[PDB]
């Protein structure tokens, strides 16, 4: 059973992440920040919340919604290497594999930068701090996908996921680098995470392989240099389109095929048929991640959480948005469940 | 003395007994524990009003209630005095491992039903009767379990 | 694996040895019945007391980790919990108390018995009890200690997450604590009429 | 007796023990999967509940194949019963439990994957019912099996 | 350093480091750190850059 | 006897089992993995409902070999039959059970292959049918052993 | 009788199953591989269905191997063989069982991958077919290990 | 003898054996577990190092209670002792060693998991400290078994 | 007799159905690997076929080492044969067939490799050839050793 | 004799053996663990190698509490040794042995875990220090045990 | 006879079978993993074939080892040998034969290292060539102690 | 032949065998992880190789302790020997065997580790020496119990 020996390792790793996620801002919560006209009454609201005073240090003048989501990106980055400096054993490999895939933003981040001459001390402050690796800043030296690779990236555990460069090349590379990395991490936990935790981590992932499959396939009809055989190797194998669906999208050259191929899948149907795409790709890891909560014993939390976060911390930045640009009519298009 | 009595029967006649009531204690605390995951799940989501949620927990605390009455039938039969034949030995183990092992089916069962339906059918009361019945079929097993060892112990005593 | 290439060696080595006292007329030389005789009643009924005491407090210690654990890590952010969550502690050490119980109440009757009625039918009677009331309490408390840990480790959690949730969650670990006192009154009822060795 | 020792009916009562025994685990695991798969179909579609009962009732049917298996071997049984009575016995239980447990197996399975479709498609249902039959005669052969057997246990058999 | 070094030059390799006894006080990150004197040898000015 | 030992209907009565329990282990397997498939494939194409049965149809004949085997090994059974009889009974399950039980492996895994392969492709179907027919004959040979086992069970056979 | 025991049929009825069971394994094995081989590939190459189908037809000619070993060593089974035609009996089902189990796995491995990659490359088939007879030639050393073997089992023998 | 076999002694021996070495494997893993934490905790926090040392000092209670059963379980051995004299003997060493181990590893575990929480919560170490007594008290009652048994070992044994 | 009991042929028969058993196997491994990558780099080098067929031709002959063997102990086979014969028929066919099985792992795995570096360079073949030649002397070893024990299995052997 | 039979030496053999086998392996753990630590650590502060060795030592401790109730129970072995002997030997092998097992589990974890803190944190290390006393003296206990087994190994022991 | 029973022979059998059968299979690993890393760095460096082989024939001659204590023991057996003959060939071949598997298991990951790092840095040659011979002489020991073994397997032996 | 007999050469042997058995699987585990570090390390730094070969030397010190005890076991056996002394050459083999298993393991584990630490910081090589050493005296307590145990095998021994 998943109590049975969940909590010899993981019992103070689960029940803190679980208060993170009590930290979670509630709809009442949220909506007492869409009543803030001013970013300074927003910084109040948020006090009230488990954020706090991590906005105090911040004079009210110089309070930017900038500003609102580095904070608060950083307090969810500290949390969540406060869990995995606690993490051993599998539950460490499991953070380390959450991190991978900050690595590979790093990574395209880096050669974006370099290649668009890009100041390389403002490419390493903004360099994610989790998914960080001591030979980053080595990245800049060279704009050839071989020469960073065997300078850097081959030391790296991105390393098995590599198996000039322009703006679509540095795309294609995130994009392959993606795909290797949600199979290894679905192989990863298919092999050693426990039952639960394990069919959760492989919705989520599988939900995430999707997402990236869809937005590839309709992304890859306005452009040309996207060949059908490269929409293959864009494509994860781990979702619940992979087989059939993928196989679909990499072949399609309409949004009309698109479309069908989608109508394949009950999960996501209703997606292209109306609102926005990305709208409902939130939702559906907001309630995924909400249900994630549900399972006492799984390590699947961590990620719930962590995307839970991610997701407030999105919603909070709107928030910022539309009330320092007015736009309060839009300022309620934010995904929240809990 | 009497070869359909040795005095190694009272060893399957208790074997019944344990098998009965441990393996009865870990059907019910198999279905109490899971179903209890999903109590709490149901917690700091849809926090309820009138505890209806109960019901897998109260289930598999009845399949512990059978491994009790079966052990307690079989030790009642069981005395240093009283002429034990190896044929009520085993009548005995066959009880035991009859409701025991029925009533951990049955725990298990129920733990999955109740881990995955509580939530749902306490969001929404329409689910409540066919979740109900999926668990009564749960709770069955168990039952049917109990007959096979009240019969194999009315055989085994006569 | 290894251990389930044991397993299948073990079994294979069992279903052979087996058939060959079967096929050469020797079936009964595997005596489980003169095994059960010509064991000593003492080896069954210290086996018995010592396993019971011993895995009940396995089970109370099992749940107090998992509830502790749990207790701990959710009282990071709600430090209010950890005192009325010492109840989930307590129901996995009246476990471990259920035990100690039933071991002191056997071992009262671990007398010395005579040799030449070593191997009477009240002997072997209070061997076999013995051994058996103490798996089943000391089993039964494991099982109801792993369940009750379990149950206070969803308690903590929910009382972190709302103080409001606790009873209920408080409830089920009552409905797992009546699972270590069946256990107990049926290995009280199964060494009931075990008479002392004599 | 030669032909009937006094540990004869310990495999008349393992067979017994046997038939509750796998019957009960197959419809465990049948009425689990199934009931995960129902609840997991229902969160959207609540009337659709009690057509998907229907593994978690072939389940049940297993377990009652169990039951009936040992309800009969248990009048069978004495204290004075051939050895052969309790090898019949035994296969009986042996036959009815482990082919309701193959039965119980694939009636979850078939049950949790038909659910899910018949959440998303109304016609594969009369699908999913013709494979969960053809998975509960799976039990129903390890039945018959158990009745022919023990109607064969106690027939020409000499004290 | 020798590591990326090695990959870059695909072996062929002459790299020496020799260590400086007293720790140097770098204010990027205020710390005290121990540093190295090295040097690497390569003829072509692309891999000299580089 | 000593041709006829009183545990001889042991091997009998497990073989009897045996058959029943292994084809409908073969079976479950082959019923559950292409009722997977063919619950997947349906959700879409409910019309290839009623192609898509075939490989279930297929693992319930090669439950109906154990069924048969069983029914005959169980009637040539017998408290002073011999252990040759026994022996051969045994081996006469256990030939048709794991037959039966290899060949709906087989039938799971090539008819989940082949219903998932021809919703797409129609002319899969023939090839489908192809596959699961060889994969049939496995527990169709295994039949033929234990029917062959069985005539030879109690012919030439005294005491 | 002492050396033609009772229980000497007893591996002759061993060796005659698991003649036909183990070489039953290596053809579904094959069989399953090599199928799911096939079906993955036809859809896209439906006209290379039946030259995929080869190793479908090795697997089952391996099968049939077991079931000629299996036929023969039931003709041979007798109520009072001797102990050894039991264990040569024995000994030839071993053979031509565990012979085509390796050979079976080595089909479906070996078939799976070949129809892959035919249908990629035309002039990989041959090269499959080649490598798909040095398998099921594995199968061939066990049968004739077998009939060697089954030949032997009653050639002289009191 | 019927009473004293040659093999008595072995029961004890091992039982005293049993009583150090569980103990001194739950008191193992609670050291290293708890020492685990304290380390991974006093890199930031190195002025609660002393506060978390007392998971290691309850750890070592265990095998000190293990100890203890083996130095009274070995004076009560000899060459010519009693079955029913190396049996109590075993069942001490086995029940204080079956609660030591459990107690250390639940002493590793809390007390892993509250130098953690006191580190990030200093209401915590209370807390940690009550569940380390209720763990701590599981290899007492081992300890209070081991020596009821202890004390019966020497009843008119002949 | 007591130096030719009546089970010694047990031990001879067990060797010789060994003998081919684990060269079989091993072969299998050889083959299904070699063929494998065989398969896999063929696709593009459809040229190289009947270069890289070489590891598969080298399991065949470890599965032929382990026939010979089997037929030699086969042919020695008797049921009034010495213990000490069937001590080395055993011995003989476990060393052929475990160091056959031994051989053709060596033969799988480093023949797949060189398979796969022949696709990506010429001159690894011959390397692959002489690792390959060094697997088979494995099986050799074995095979010489199985003949030694044969040679002597009724050698100077009382009734 | 009866109370000194043959095999009595075979266990005092085993506890000797036992002794130095597990506190060996118990100091190996020790060793390996706190090394790994300590190379990890000692990269980039050589300084404090000599400071960190210290978990190596007392691991190597381990092994001297095993050698000691070696030789011990090696020099009280004999060909006449009762049966008690035999087993009191056993007894503190197995004592020192495996208590020194656990304290080199012990010894291993805390010291490379306090290894690697202490290089971030200088005063970590009386902590570790204090922890790794704790964990020496879990072996030592195994070795008072050992050494009062065998201080009882052959008094009043009689042939 | 006492000294020289029946089944005297069997141990002598099993161990010239598992001389042969160990070494092989240590010879294949080392084989096998060297291969690897043999036909993974000739893809570039088909001039280093010739050098890199080198673990394969280390590998090699610990199944040479193998052999020669097979041939020795099996020319050593006999029907009415004694079972202290039996038992010190039983222990040649164990020896030799788990000696050269721990010989061959080191000499595969240390040519697989070696020649994976020696494509990059040809000076890293001699130090994988020390590192073989180091491992060599461990099947090496095993094989002398084996032949001591045989020496004393017939000396100063009677019936 | 109560105190002698014929199955008292077999311990003997198979401590003889076990002696290299078991040192030489630590050695090779020592020798195998040792060299894998030493190749990554000597892949940037082949002027290291002398001294990074230290790990590797320790381990086949560990195998010669072991040849040593097998040695000397293996020329105190008889077949004529006491029952005593085959269970003392078994627990000198055992001791030797698994003491320097535990011994060979510390050094594959920490001899990597600080091979590559030295790698980076030359001041660990004392270090990883000092650890090193530590791992060795593992194995020489297994031989220093096993010489004692070997110098009490035959001394005071009867027939």
């Amino acid at each position: 059973m998943e109590g049975v020996y969940f909590n010899i390792d993981n019992g103070f790793i689960e029940g803190v992440v679980r208060g993170y996620r009590n930290g979670l801002l509630s709809n009442n919560q949220y909506i007492n920040l869409t009543q803030c006209d001013t970013l300074e009454d927003l910084k109040l609201q948020l006090s009230s919340t488990d954020y706090g005073n991590f906005l105090s240090s911040v004079s009210s003048e110089s309070l930017t919604t900038s500003l609102i989501q580095e904070y608060a990106s950083s307090k969810l980055y500290h949390e969540f290497n406060y869990i995995r400096d606690q993490s051993s054993g599998s539950t460490r490999k499991f953070m380390d594999y959450i991190t991978y895939g900050y690595m590979i933003d790093n990574v395209a981040l880096m050669i974006t930068g370099t290649i668009h001459d890009r100041d390389k001390g403002e490419i390493l402050q903004r360099c994610h701090p989790l998914g960080w690796f001591d030979t980053l800043p080595t990245l800049s030296v060279a704009t050839d996908l071989e020469s960073l690779y065997e300078t850097v990236l081959v030391d790296t555990p991105l390393a098995p996921y590599f198996k000039e460069l322009d703006d679509m090349n540095i795309e294609i590379i995130r994009n392959k680098l993606y795909k290797a990395y949600l199979e290894d991490f679905y192989n990863f936990v298919t092999e050693e995470i426990p039952e639960p935790a394990k069919e959760c981590m492989q919705t989520l992932l599988g939900f995430e392989a999707d997402r990236r499959s869809i937005n590839i396939a309709l992304n890859s009809l306005q452009s040309s240099d996207i060949d059908p055989d490269l929409k293959s190797d864009l494509l994860p194998n781990i979702g619940k389109l992979y087989p059939l669906a993928t196989f679909h999208l990499a072949q399609a050259q309409d949004f009309e095929g698109v479309r069908a191929a989608l109508a394949n899948v009950y999960e996501y149907r209703g997606f292209l048929e109306t609102g926005n795409l990305e709208d409902h790709f939130y939702q559906l890891e907001m309630e995924l991640c909400r249900d994630a909560f549900t399972q006492q014993f799984a390590i699947s939390t961590v990620w719930a959480w962590m995307k839970s976060k991610e997701q407030e911390v999105r919603n909070i930045t709107w928030i910022a948005e539309c009330i320092a640009q007015n736009q309060r009519e839009r300022i309620n298009n934010y995904i929240s469940v809990y | 003395s009497n070869i359909y009595a040795p005095l190694y029967a009272p060893f399957f006649g208790f074997a019944g007994c344990a098998a009965a009531m441990v393996l009865s204690c870990l059907g019910a605390a198999i279905g109490t524990a899971k179903s209890g995951i999903g109590i709490a799940g149901i917690g700091t989501f849809k926090p309820e009003l009138i505890m209806k949620s109960l019901i897998p927990v109260v289930m598999s605390g009845i399949l512990a209630i059978y491994g009790l009455v079966v052990a307690v039938l079989i030790a009642g039969n069981l005395s240093p005095t009283e002429d034990y034949t190896l044929f009520n030995g085993f009548m005995h183990l066959s009880c035991g491992l009859c409701v025991g092992f029925a009533c951990l089916s049955s725990g298990y069962a129920i733990g999955m039903v109740g881990d995955v339906g509580v939530r749902k059918y306490m969001h929404q009361p329409r689910l409540f009767v066919g979740i109900v019945l999926i668990l009564i079929f749960s709770e069955v097993l168990g039952l049917y379990g109990m007959i096979v060892a009240l019969i194999l112990n009315t055989r085994g005593s006569e | 694996s290894f251990s389930h290439f044991l397993y299948y060696l073990v079994l294979i080595v069992v279903i052979v040895y087996g058939l060959y006292k079967l096929f050469t007329g020797h079936g009964s030389d595997i005596n489980f019945g003169k095994f059960l005789l010509r064991t000593s009643p003492y080896m069954w009924a210290n086996l018995g007391i010592a396993l019971c005491v011993g895995l009940s407090v396995v089970g109370a210690a099992w749940g107090i980790f998992i509830t502790g654990s749990s207790m701990i890590g959710a009282g990071v952010r709600a430090p209010r919990i950890t005192t009325k969550n010492l109840i989930s502690i307590i129901f996995c050490e009246v476990v471990a108390i259920y035990g100690l119980i039933i071991a002191i109440v056997f071992s009262s009757k671990l007398t010395v018995a005579t040799a030449e009625n070593m191997y009477s039918k009240s002997n072997l009677y209070t061997g076999y009890s013995l051994f058996w009331a103490g798996i089943t309490v000391g089993a039964s408390n494991l099982i109801c200690g792993i369940a009750v840990g379990i149950t206070g480790a969803t308690a903590a959690i929910s009382d972190a997450a709302d103080s409001a949730l606790f009873v209920k969650i408080l409830v089920i670990e009552i409905f797992g604590s009546i699972l270590g006192l069946l256990g107990l009154i049926v290995g009280l009822l199964m060494a009931g009429k075990a008479s002392e060795f004599q | 007796t030669e032909l009937c020792p006094v540990y004869a009916p310990f495999f008349g009562a393992i067979g017994c023990a046997s038939a509750i025994i796998f019957t009960s685990l197959g419809a465990a695991y049948g009425t689990a999967k199934s009931g995960v798969g129902i609840c997991a179909t229902c969160v959207l579609r609540p009337d659709l509940l009690f057509k998907n009962i229907v593994p978690v009732i072939m389940a049940g049917i297993i377990a009652i194949y169990g039951l009936v298996v040992s309800v009969l071997v248990c009048y069978s049984l004495g204290q004075k019963q051939a050895l052969y009575t309790g090898f019949i016995q035994l296969g009986a239980g042996l036959s009815v439990g482990l082919s309701g447990l193959a039965a119980g197996f694939a009636i979850g399975i078939v049950g949790d994957a038909g659910v899910r479709g018949s959440s998303q498609q109304p016609r594969l249902f009369v699908g999913m019912i013709l494979i969960l039959i053809f998975a509960e005669v799976l039990g129903l052969y390890g039945l018959i099996v158990a009745l022919l057997l023990n109607s064969r246990a106690t027939q020409d058999v000499v004290c | 350093l020798e590591q990326i070094l090695w990959r870059v030059l695909r072996g062929n390799l002459f790299f020496k480091t020799v260590e400086i006894e007293q720790p140097v006080y770098d204010v990027k990150t205020r710390e005290y750190k121990h540093k190295n004197a090295f040097i690497v040898f390569s003829h072509g000015d692309l891999i000299i850059k580089r």
